[PDB]
């Protein structure tokens, strides 16, 4: 199956190239930097950014997007996890978010794909912890932040296994699934 | 405006009712019109869209389900359903309660006549040539312009159709343009997107001045909701004459522009 | 012939007057008219006949003189004089008293609505597309199709002329290819070697084919004094049917044919 | 005549062959023709012709025998009979060793060709859409206006055909109307008694002018053979010549004004 | 798809030439060309294309100002500056050294005849009635069928405009309509939101059906690059076929299509 | 002068309506939450709002955004404050961003107006500080956490003169200015 | 039957309506005087008065020519009889006739019936001598010149028994004779 | 001048020849036969006569039609002349007429000439006397028995100074007037 990818990210095409290695399957990613929609339902943000990159490509394209969703701030972020992450760093996001009462927090990727002719959405989420100190390589965003529950391990640190139990990796097991399923 | 409140009353001027009218009382959209066929295909609302215009998806559904029965029999239906009351609707009631000698429509329903009826009227329906042997100078003229649900082999709801009849070589255009010679149309109800009414108007026109009497040809007009800077002066070229309001409830302004004909 | 009678009464006939009947009064005629263009032109009443038609001969004229103008002039002054009395005309009288509300006709005369008025009656004539808008559903139309002598752009005398009007564009067209959708026509006073009849009436008949309710196109008649074999063959395919009679005196046949119309 | 050879030396004539030529060679007139469809009908040769034109008088036949089968096969038979030699026709001899590239005729037979051939020379001929689909600008194109003996879906032999066929909007009809749109046409053989040809150049003339480049549409001609001072007025009006001579034999005439153009 | 490479052996396809095709020189677009209108007239670039198409805004532009003149020459002046080389146009490349004997443009820029001269070869530019009278059997032909730069009162740039050009009654349509008769059209660099070439198909195919030769009818193409469902199936009922491509880079996909045709 | 407004804060309606009274203008205001983008820019943004408010009016209609930015958070806010203090409340600002070391914040509005020719935007600044506590009433959001530059009271427990030194008021002044000077 | 006779004797009239008294026939005559043509053969003479009364008339039409044929004359008059006995009379026929050596002659009616399809043409001749003196009354031209062959009256004398041996009786009873077995 | 003539007569040809010669016109005749019309006038008939030829021709052409005028005969031909001489020929014309007591006969022809605009008639007359005899040559018809007036001697034995005096040769001598001063 030839699928097509648009997004900001360069680091999530790599991510979805070596998860979705030897499937069968490939994905031509491109890069455009859609900008999302500030409402409160990931559903209807992937609705309308899946209609933006089907309205840029026009061929069958998928899309995805990940918030990470913080209990001590009720819930805040995930769709505008961007900016968060944009205008904090690692510095400013773990003195005053590690250090609080309530350290757990959910991360969720939602991946929603259009075969030209519907719109399939596709979820999968890890349950985690914001480290106090940042630590491992800081080349992908909050991977240095994060520590999966039942690990000491930053997502940066544990190195190529966090393709195996990391929210990407269901989410795309999901879709995968749909994808040699047919196209029901 | 005035100039047309004048005529009003010498039974010179025609009534083109078209889907505004109806909406208000409660019908459906191409809106779901267009979406219903989307359903039925196993596409996705938006998705279809993107696409082709709104008649060439209609011209689609046809081509696979191989005739326009099954639509025009959901249509039909659903919009002369029995949970709409004719005697809620303003609009509906002044136009039964003026005096236009002739009335003609892009409407496919029923619902005109119905009204009419209703406050006490008469009239003769004009779908076919047959029609056209009965008029009685004594009673109204509702003419379906563009088909009615009692026949499907003049149904204009798709492309090839909006085509065979752009060339008005149909009996019921040999009426119009005739009609049209020596009276005024006021449009109502339409909305500028189809070129129809640019090619009648256009075609009438340019006959009057060849005639060199320019100076003659009666005026008409285009009651439109809001207004539009740019397409009032194209619309001038051929020669009609726009109107509007700026009560922004667009049921509330038709009302009204109305009642300046039903007094009396 | 029995079938027609019909019609007469419930209100669906239409009158196309000719030539021929203006031949009681004593008018002039086509013989005499274009023995005159000879005479001016330095010809001999035959010789000049051997060259051309007679709407040909006519042409040359013009040319040659520069307008029409000239012609018009003899003609009208010639045709209207005072030594022609209408009272009379037993054929006007029966035209004036019978009961057509719309009557074509191609002389370019002015009897036939002096006629209606000596006997007490109104009428509207509509010879521009300024008068298609006067036109009252209380008064009898009559209209001038080959033009009048109160314009010199209109009066079809000359080939140029029975040509362009060939195509049906003029306004005045489009009138009567919507009037005869619903109606019958009873030609009289008129001949047949003239072809104009043969292609409006030709594609009248195509149309309710199309439709493929010929069955109801309304029928057409066409008195004729003198029975012909051939002819009525042929008039039939384009659904015409004629009505000879025995009497040799032309014009008394015509009065008579007339009085099973103005039965009080 | 002299501005008329300059073209033909460039490549700006086309010829329209009529049934002039095709007597000098011994076929069967018009004449015989419809004295045949009287015998066969128990009228008389003379008063049979004394009820309609020719063209009418052979639309009734038909009527009365069903169809037209009947007679084109005594036609095919007889011209096409083997009683007659092409090389002892200069005028087919001349016509065959010009330098034509194209050539319209309103004749059924198939004599033109067959010179062509007996004189050494290739053609295509063309009577359908079909053929123009295998046009080479290497050969000579012979084109039948009115159809040949072998489709009797085409023969224009009767007046309901030289009716529909004064619309154009046949595919041969399109055809002559984009070749004559930037070329002359030379007529021959031909006779003043048609409408067709006045139609046909009537309007494109009327086009030329509204081009606004009057002076540029190019010369028709018209080798009569005696002279008419009328006809040369009225045909001047739409860019038509006229070239009549003074040997008084018909046949003589047309072969001199032919050699004209051959040399060699 | 092969059947087209069929033809384009035999010598049997005529290339239509769009818009898409001048995208590799770095013309200016439509795009940049409203944006121009807008600010000149006042408004903003966004908020002007609200109120209507383009041959609609474009008309403002004309009605305001007074003619199309000054917006021609901005046009002009621009689209063939001195920062364009052709020699670096692949699809052009190909055009000029393929074999396709006549070739039609919408398109009002001169760069299609500017490649056929740098490769080397000879044409003949065909915009008026007066230069049908100069082709040459020998050379290839440009015909300009929306205006050139070099006249104002052609380019069709303007609704009014985009209306009678669709009668088909021009010196120039009359030319298309006989050009087709027999022979297959490849349009390339369009886009399927155009109605002429719904009507001019939508056409030629009805006659076919009416003599019922349709099997003959040639076969038509139109290469889109990015691929669409419903479309093809309309375009289906009047012989047109698609044949899109999978490179998403639409220039390169052009450039591709034609090597299959340059193949020396 | 008639001008339109779109919006969902119903106390934005009643103080657009209690500045502009006797100016002469007159707004016309309707409720339907028109959905704002994420950027940086807030330029882009009200070009982005003012065109949907244009499209659903199609009269001359202006719109505005409100937006905080606060030092400590590097000016986090701006463009996307709706979310922010529908999620967090009055409870969870000023307990960690009043008690901040650096407890500075500009509070900034913009108006792009349409005057259905050309957008026009307007703007205004507030420099001021996050009170520790919330103090005034709490029925029009976070004017009782503000406390502007040179006075130590709230917005919500000021008063009426709330809308005199306020940035919203220099903005309509603008505002005010451009519509009686005329179309400029 | 209802057949028509257009001639220029209004005897002729009478003698054709006195013959046919009572065959079922009749005849609706008319005055024209329709000028012959000066041939020998009386056939294409026939056919050309019939040809211009079936012009004149339209509908089923017969024509009558009456011609002698003098013997002394080499048989000079017949189809030209009418100008010779409105020239030289009764006085200048039998004083230079009747005393001739040779006054043998013949008299012959030619009918020319056309029933709007065809032409049939019936004919009759009666032996004769001329009278050396006009005998008779001279109301109905050359009847009183003729004597018949057997009898010594002339045809003015003998009465209403002229038409009983006569050739126009003869010619009739042809014409009387197809008119009443049919169109054959 | 370049005029057509119509006869039947080849003698006629050879007349109008040698009475043309060198007044500058030139005859082109041709041998058709035109049947002439039964009347009085011989402006009828010469009227017809030219309609007939110049149908035949459609050139300027003229025709030309010979009368005698017998006073025994009360004028008898003249129109007619042609049957009555081609019937009963040389001898049966002077041993009943020669031998009269009024032996008075004029000769006319007149002259039809059609310019293919008009009809021009000129005509001519000679009295003169039957002979009792015939005498002189007998291939053109009745000039061997034409004595006329002021000699004794025949048209035939006269020679070429017949169309000296002759009605034909005063006819074409207006006939040539006409030609030479022109088309009046
Ligand atoms: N109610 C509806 O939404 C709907 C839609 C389709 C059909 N209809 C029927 O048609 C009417 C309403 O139609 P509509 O206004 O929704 O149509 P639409 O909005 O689907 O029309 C699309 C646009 O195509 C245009 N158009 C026409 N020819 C074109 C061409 N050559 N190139 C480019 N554009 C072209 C016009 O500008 C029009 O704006 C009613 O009378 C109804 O009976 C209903
Ligand atoms: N092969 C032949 O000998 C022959 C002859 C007759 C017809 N045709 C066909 O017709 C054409 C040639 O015809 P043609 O020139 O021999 O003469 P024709 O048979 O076409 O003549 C028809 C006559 O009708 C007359 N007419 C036209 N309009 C009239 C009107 N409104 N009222 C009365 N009369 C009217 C015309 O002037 C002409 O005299 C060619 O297309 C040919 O195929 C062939
Ligand atoms: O596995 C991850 N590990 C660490 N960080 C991650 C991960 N996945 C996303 N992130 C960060 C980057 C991204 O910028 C932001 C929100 O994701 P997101 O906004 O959708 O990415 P993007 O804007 O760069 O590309 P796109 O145009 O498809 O939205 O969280
Ligand atoms: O004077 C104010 N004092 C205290 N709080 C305020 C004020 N004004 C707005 N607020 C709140 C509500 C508003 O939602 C948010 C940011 O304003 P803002 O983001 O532009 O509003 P919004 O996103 O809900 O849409 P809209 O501007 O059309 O109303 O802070
Ligand atoms: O029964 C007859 N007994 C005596 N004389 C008769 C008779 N019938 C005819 N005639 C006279 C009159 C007639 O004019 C002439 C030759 O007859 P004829 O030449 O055919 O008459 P006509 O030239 O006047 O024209 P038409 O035959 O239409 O009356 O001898
Ligand atoms: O100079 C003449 N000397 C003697 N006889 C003549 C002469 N000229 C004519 N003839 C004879 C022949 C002619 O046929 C007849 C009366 O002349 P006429 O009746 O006009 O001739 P026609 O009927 O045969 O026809 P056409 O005049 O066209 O030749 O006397």
């Amino acid at each position: 199956m030839n699928i097509r990818f648009i997004t900001r990210n360069r680091h999530k095409i790599k991510e979805i190239n070596k998860i979705l290695s030897g499937t069968g399957v490939v994905v031509l990613a491109s890069e455009h930097s859609i900008d999302e929609i500030q409402t409160e339902n990931v559903h209807a943000l992937i609705k309308d950014k899946l209609l933006k990159a089907f309205k840029l490509v026009g061929r069958p394209v998928f899309v995805e997007h990940t918030g990470l969703y913080i209990e001590s701030l009720n819930g805040f972020p995930g769709g505008l996890t961007q900016i968060f992450w944009d205008k904090l760093q690692a510095d400013k996001f773990s003195q005053l978010l590690g250090t609080s009462e309530n350290p757990r927090l959910v991360a969720k990727t939602i991946i929603g794909y259009c075969d030209s002719m519907k719109i399939y959405i596709f979820e999968g989420e890890t349950q985690g912890t914001i480290s106090p100190v940042p630590k491992g390589p800081r080349d992908f965003q909050w991977d240095c932040i994060f520590i999966p529950d039942g690990e000491s391990e930053t997502f940066a640190e544990m190195g190529d296994r966090k393709n195996e139990i990391s929210m990407r990796k269901k989410a795309f097991d999901k879709f995968k699934e749909y994808l040699l399923e047919g196209g029901k | 405006m005035e100039q047309l409140l004048a005529d009003y009353k010498k039974g010179n001027v025609i009534l083109f009712v078209g889907a505004g009218v109806s909406m208000n009382l409660g019908l459906p959209s191409w809106s779901q019109l267009v979406d219903h066929i989307a359903t039925e295909l196993g596409y996705d609302p938006d998705i279809y869209r993107t696409f082709g215009s709104a008649l060439e998806l209609a011209e689609y559904y046809k081509l696979k389900k191989g005739k326009i029965g099954p639509l025009r029999s959901w249509m039909d239906r659903m919009w002369h359903s029995s949970d709409i009351d004719i005697n809620k609707s303003k609009v509906h009631e002044y136009i039964a309660k003026a005096n236009f000698p002739i009335i003609y429509t892009t409407n496919y329903d029923r619902w005109i006549e119905t009204a009419l009826s209703n406050y006490g009227k008469e009239y003769i329906k004009i779908s076919s040539v047959s029609d056209i042997a009965k008029i009685d100078n004594n009673k109204t003229q509702i003419i379906k312009f563009a088909g009615d649900f009692d026949d499907d082999s003049s149904i204009v709801l798709d492309e090839t159709s909006y085509f065979q009849r752009l060339e008005f070589e149909t009996p019921l255009d040999i009426k119009f343009r005739s009609d049209v010679l020596g009276k005024s149309v006021l449009f109502i109800g339409y909305s500028l997107s189809d070129i129809n009414i640019r090619l009648l108007f256009y075609k009438l026109s340019k006959l009057w001045k060849e005639q060199k009497l320019e100076e003659a040809q009666p005026k008409s007009y285009i009651f439109l909701p809001r207004p539009n800077p740019i397409q009032e002066e194209i619309l001038e070229q051929w020669r009609i004459g726009m109107i509007s309001s700026e009560n922004d409830n667009p049921g509330e302004s038709l009302e009204e522009f109305l009642k300046n004909f039903v007094l009396v």
